[PDB]
């Protein structure tokens, strides 16, 4: 942890004023006025245009099941499901049911590469070079290449709004840790190598 | 009609047979419906599979065999298929369908169309979103996911159809429908949209490169009665013809009012009374200028669910010199009905 | 075959795939029954519901698929709905049912209408009384309300239909029917007259302002053995057309004699002879004419009430050089059948 | 679905609602598929009556309505019998039936016919032995009379169809095929020949007192998967049309390959890649000519047995010069399949 | 009971009990019911009594009864389409509340409202009349079906009807010839079954 | 003792027929019958011919008065022709069992039902048992339909076939009759026992 100084400050600006003061008011209203039918309607759709991604993906890390069961999501939830809103696959197969996405960033951590220093930047949160940044591989072909730059910080906002609120409940859970810092690059680093692995 | 029902797939096999004459003034070229027999038969499924505890999966098709035409060159007459369209239903999520079915401005013009053998003037086929239309897409949702109980809505989308004549063809589209029912009222209205064809517009008849089509309904049924009205407004979408000049096209605008009052009598008769009065505007050459208007008063005996047989008598009050050729007779129908 | 029974309402829904097939001199031109291909299906439902202890609602619905055509632009060729009625049927007291259905002079032309494939050629499709027609209105009783056992009758109401051509039109008419059966043994004679139509008042051949047909049979039906033989007369309603001056119509006259003669051997097979002559006369520029003249030798055998196969050869006695153009040559037709 | 099984007779009624989308650039008519709404249905019933422990007979029609038209004047247009015949099937002497049914070299072209739309571009319709035709008797025995198991043949004579276009007409003729099937690989071979018309004789393209189709495949067909490439040559009987010179007829010789390769996932997901290519020869002031050119990528999701949906993907591998005319912008169809 | 003109019509109902019935329509009666078989006596007198189901539908609504207004409107709309012009009940067949009934026509709407009947008068060959009811109830021959009806089909009506009517009494034909005054109780029948239809 | 007035000549030709025409001749040709031709093709090939006669039998049922028979024949043939593949199959049999194949019953047989007799019983090289009545006066079949459409290769070749299979199926009780003490008064009283029943 190299830039563990820089990281500390910029996660002390996140955690204390631009969460409790912006990002956590921002979720909370979402929490209560947006209904339920169109929350998870939201995430259905703004994920959806991952799926060819993960398929590539996955067909890059040589699991061709695995690639064509995301293709699979894609072909019945952008026809039959209304593009991407509904989840008829999941209602149809439970092997269809959706998990969280592998996407170039896995392919690289797959095939051995590592990240770098763990970053934390303000208002984005946190940042590795392997994942982040090298997950944009995915947005050189079809379905998050025919995004415009206004729709990808809608989707980074739409879905950054949606993760926030589904978080409410453990809210105190790392402001009741002697170092909330060192618990929050522990679960990122969590997460982002079971994914890879 | 339920004939097949094992492993979650289920197949409804449903028709009829109706004997039907009109009666009407001389050759009947002057009527509301014109003259003679006009017996069909009518036979469809409707398949419907429960793939599991979210996923119904359906599919229907539905075709209109003719009664009244001979064995010869005239055999096919009329016959048509009137609905053919797949589907699926999500758990409280809705439904998903297409093909040819109805258009979604029905979802409010249903509200009137209840006559025994008429009515319903407005619910044109072929006719962008009022009824049956080939090659629409349809999400549908009821009880607003399973919150909102008693609302129901529906949007709906028109491919572009470009066929020989103008009267059938149509662009690409857009529409859709909300209403809300509870405890024997309803209300709903519903409106769509769409490109013309370049033939629709060379057309004599009518100006506009988007046609427009909304309607708006109340019913209540309950308690043996129904009493039911529908207004509505068309720009370049209803289909007119004018009899003298012998050219085609639309009505540039149409102000739509229908209302229908019925009773359900214990004892097995159910009359029926109806208005209906259908005015165009800024029609080419003519201005204003009615396309429907009539009284109906009708009553259908019901022998029992598969048994039927009604009359049917339109006052037409059309005018006697009609500047678009609407027949000015009356028009009244006697049918008998088996279905199943 | 009955597929659906439940709720006091029964459906049967059957049907035949017959594959057929023509053998007749060259390209079967002047062949009683042509040449070639002959292959149809045949699909329809009868429906028939309980409403109570006197009354029974019924309709019914029959269509014919012709087998013969390709997938192309001839593929309607043949298609036709045959019937298409509902009606109701009163404890002793009759049954009435409207709708295109037999008309009435077929209670007596059926007696010898039992031949394989063919036969029965007084029998015409859209032509008065003597076959299918559409708008007819039939009241029947059978043993006369409950009194005389055997004895049936049936009166029939002909609604005008103005056709496109002559040839499948009619006007206005009414016709009756009564036969008396006891053990064995069938009489039955039959009456109908309409209007012509002012298009077929226009065509070359036949003249009169009023059609008619009527005709008469003897039948024995018993011990595996059938004997039957019709006797009838038209005026204005057989359809005539000459082959040389290319003209259709009516013949003025016609005298028409069936006979039929069948054997049912217990191993299966149900042979028949036939002999059917129709000579028409009063014909615009020819004078008298035959129409029909054959005997026949056939045979059918019968595997089970599902599956049969039959031969039917027309000895066509018709002359080289019949004036109106009647073909002269032989037909034999060789078919199998799977029927539900 | 069986909707009948009692005493000695079972009755499948069957049938299909399509929900089907062509993407096609443009208008689609330089397309492989075409532009727009494709939906149709399918209707038929399959019967078989059990005679006796040796004789089976059985009938068999299905129709095909399409969804795609108005209830206009075009009702109509592309409404068509595909199949209606009837036979026998004997111990094991084997099977005869005779009516519209498919051709003998389907026997061999079937095994690549496995597409989620598309494929199949050899196996026309009317067209001699290679797809759908009418008036055709066959003789098929399965295992050898019992004796070799897994060793098929069948034997079929086509009577002439003189029609009215050159495209669905042919003259007498005879084929066969052999099947050999032995765990999970099959090789079929089959070859037929027949007359052909007059008129087809006096057509610009095309020029042979003699039609001539063979075809031969291997598949394995195993294990969730399926693979099979089919080879066949014609003489004289590929119809072509010349889109500039507004001239139809057929291919003096044509070579035909096809490829398919398709898996079965466990979670319901049919991927499909498959091949095809059919280059003309000997074409009149043209020479050798593509007709059917591509790569396919397509997939179908299996709900259950009655529902379905695929995307169908021609990466239309066809030239912008083709000297015949054929349209080669790719097609991608959407599908949704209710069946039953 | 009033009866103002009892004088006259107990000679003019004699007329018709001792003479005009035993010489003339009670011999009728008894050819018919001889001859006539029953289903022809059942198709007539449902056919006959189909020609007043229209105007016993208009009469029932002017007294604010719909319901049973819209009875008999069933009864004329199933019966002549379907029943072969009236001859055959099917309306009675289909429904028990349709059942064939005593015909209310404009007599009862009269009475209804208040009417009385004045005096009972007693015509020959006539029988029994009132004002109010008989003759006043042909007021619904001023409109359709019964407007159709000429003079000749209107006695022929009523006299097919009543050979109907005395066929079927004559088994109680006779019970009355032995009681004391029978002037009185086809008198008070009149009223009983006049009263009955009125309420 | 039966009465045989060409009991010479036949004794004679018969010898040719029993130990040189058939050991050197007939009887190889029948073992490759049965060593290569499959079943299905043989039993598909007696129904085959047998059919070409079925007409014939029902028009010499109809003159020995049994048109409950003649039109059993009938049924045969119209059965096995159309559906049964031109009498490959046999579809009448496997039908009813009363339309079981069964022996012919032609012209010889009709003459003989009306009581006609044989003539001499004669024995012909090549040919086997002859006599005027049965053979070749079943030719009179010859001159009407079916058999009337026969070529003389056709016909030759009918016999030739039919009569192979014959001789295949007596292969295995071909030593019965090389140990019989006189075997051409066996093979000849095996003709008239046969043929007496056909007639009778
Ligand atoms: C055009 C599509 C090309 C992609 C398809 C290629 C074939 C992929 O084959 C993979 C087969 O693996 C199946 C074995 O199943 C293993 C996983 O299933 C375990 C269930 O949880
Ligand atoms: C709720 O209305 C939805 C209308 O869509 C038709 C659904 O198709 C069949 C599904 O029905 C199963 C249970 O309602
Ligand atoms: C056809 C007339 C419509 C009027 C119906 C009102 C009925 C109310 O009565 C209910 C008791
Ligand atoms: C023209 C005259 O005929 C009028 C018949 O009208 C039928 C009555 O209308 C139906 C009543 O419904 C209540
Ligand atoms: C003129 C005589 O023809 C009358 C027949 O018209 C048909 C009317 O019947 C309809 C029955 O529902
Ligand atoms: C073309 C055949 C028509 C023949 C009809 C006459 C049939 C007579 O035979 C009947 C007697 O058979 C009695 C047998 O009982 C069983
Ligand atoms: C079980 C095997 C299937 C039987 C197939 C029979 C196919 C029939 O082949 C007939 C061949 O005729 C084709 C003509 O080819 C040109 C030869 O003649 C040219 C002009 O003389
Ligand atoms: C090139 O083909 C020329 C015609 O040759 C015909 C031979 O057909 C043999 C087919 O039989 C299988
Ligand atoms: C899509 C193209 C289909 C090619 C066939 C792929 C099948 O191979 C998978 C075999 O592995 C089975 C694993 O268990
Ligand atoms: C023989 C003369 C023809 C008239 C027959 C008409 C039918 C009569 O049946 C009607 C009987 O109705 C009785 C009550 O219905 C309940
Ligand atoms: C011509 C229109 C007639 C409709 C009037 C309906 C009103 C009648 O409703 C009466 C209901 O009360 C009786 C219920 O019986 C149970
Ligand atoms: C207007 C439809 C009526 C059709 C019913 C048939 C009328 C026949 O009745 C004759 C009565 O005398
Ligand atoms: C091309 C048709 C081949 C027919 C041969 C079938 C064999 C017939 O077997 C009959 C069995 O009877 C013993
Ligand atoms: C050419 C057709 C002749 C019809 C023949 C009729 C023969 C009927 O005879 C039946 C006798 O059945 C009794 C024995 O079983
Ligand atoms: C030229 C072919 O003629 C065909 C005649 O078909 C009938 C043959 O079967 C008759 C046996 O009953
Ligand atoms: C065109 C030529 C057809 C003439 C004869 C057709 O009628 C025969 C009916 O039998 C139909 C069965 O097919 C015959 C089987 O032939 C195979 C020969 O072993
Ligand atoms: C073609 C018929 C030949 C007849 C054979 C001759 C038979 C003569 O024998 C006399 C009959 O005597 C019977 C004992
Ligand atoms: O070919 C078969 C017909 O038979 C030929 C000669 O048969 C010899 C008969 O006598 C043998 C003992």
């Amino acid at each position: 942890d190299p830039l563990e100084g820089f990281n500390r400050t910029m996660f002390n600006f996140n955690f204390n004023v631009v969460d409790p003061y912006v990002l956590r008011p921002v979720a909370v209203a979402w929490r209560d006025y947006v209904p339920q039918p169109a929350r998870n309607g939201l995430s259905n759709f703004t994920s959806n245009l991952e799926e060819p991604a993960v398929m590539v993906n996955y067909f890059l890390q040589g699991d061709p099941y695995k690639g064509m069961v995301h293709f699979t999501r894609f072909f019945l939830n952008t026809i039959l499901g209304m593009g991407g809103l509904i989840d008829v696959a999941g209602m149809a197969n439970p092997q269809l049911q959706r998990v969280e996405p592998h996407r170039f960033g896995s392919t690289l951590g797959h095939y051995g590469v590592g990240y770098g220093p763990y970053v934390q930047l303000p208002f984005y949160g946190s940042f590795t070079l392997r994942d982040e940044g090298g997950d944009m591989a995915d947005g050189l072909y079809p379905v998050l290449s025919w995004l415009t730059w206004p729709m990808s910080i809608g989707k980074w906002a739409v879905e950054g709004i949606e993760t926030r609120a589904q978080l409410l409940d453990s809210d105190g859970l790392l402001r009741q840790s002697s170092d909330p810092y060192i618990l929050m690059r522990e679960a990122y680093f969590q997460r982002h190598d079971f994914i890879a692995n | 009609a339920e004939i097949y029902n094992k492993d979650g797939n289920k197949v409804d096999l449903y028709g009829k047979a109706v004997g039907l004459h009109y009666f009407s003034k001389g050759n009947g070229e002057n009527s509301y419906g014109g003259n003679g027999d006009m017996t069909y038969a009518r036979l469809g499924f409707k398949g419907e599979t429960q793939i599991n505890s979210d996923l119904t999966g359906y599919g229907q098709w539905e075709y209109n065999f003719q009664g009244n035409n001979s064995e010869g060159a005239d055999a096919q007459t009329g016959n048509k298929t009137r609905l053919a369209f797949a589907g699926l239903k999500y758990a409280d999520v809705g439904s998903f369908d297409y093909g040819r079915n109805y258009g979604v401005v029905y979802d409010a013009l249903g509200y009137t169309d209840m006559l025994p053998e008429f009515g319903g003037d407005t619910a044109y086929s072929d006719d962008f979103f009022v009824g049956r239309v080939g090659g629409v897409a349809t999400y549908r949702n009821s009880n607003f996911f399973g919150l909102v109980d008693g609302l129901n809505f529906a949007v709906q989308y028109l491919g572009k159809n470009e066929r020989d004549t103008a009267r059938r063809s149509n662009g690409d589209g857009v529409g859709g429908s909300i209403s809300y029912e509870y405890e024997g009222f309803g209300i709903v209205g519903a409106y769509g949209a769409a490109d013309r064809t370049n033939l629709q517009e060379a057309q004599p008849l009518g100006n506009g490169k988007k046609a427009e089509q909304w309607a708006t309904g109340l019913k209540y049924d309950a308690n043996n009665i129904y009493l039911a009205a529908n207004y509505g407004e068309t720009r370049n979408a209803t289909p007119i013809t004018n009899k003298f000049t012998n050219t085609s096209g639309f009505a540039n605008k149409t102000q739509d009012v229908l209302l229908v009052a019925q009773y359900q009598f214990d004892f097995g008769l159910r009359p029926s009374i109806a208005y209906t009065k259908s005015k165009a505007k800024d029609v080419e050459g003519i201005g204003d200028v009615d396309l429907v208007n009539y009284f109906e008063v009708g009553a259908t005996y019901y022998f029992n669910k598969n048994m039927s047989t009604y009359v049917d008598y339109i006052i037409n009050q059309i005018d006697s010199d009609n500047k678009l050729g609407v027949g000015s007779d009356d028009t009244v129908a006697v049918g008998i009905v088996y279905q199943f």
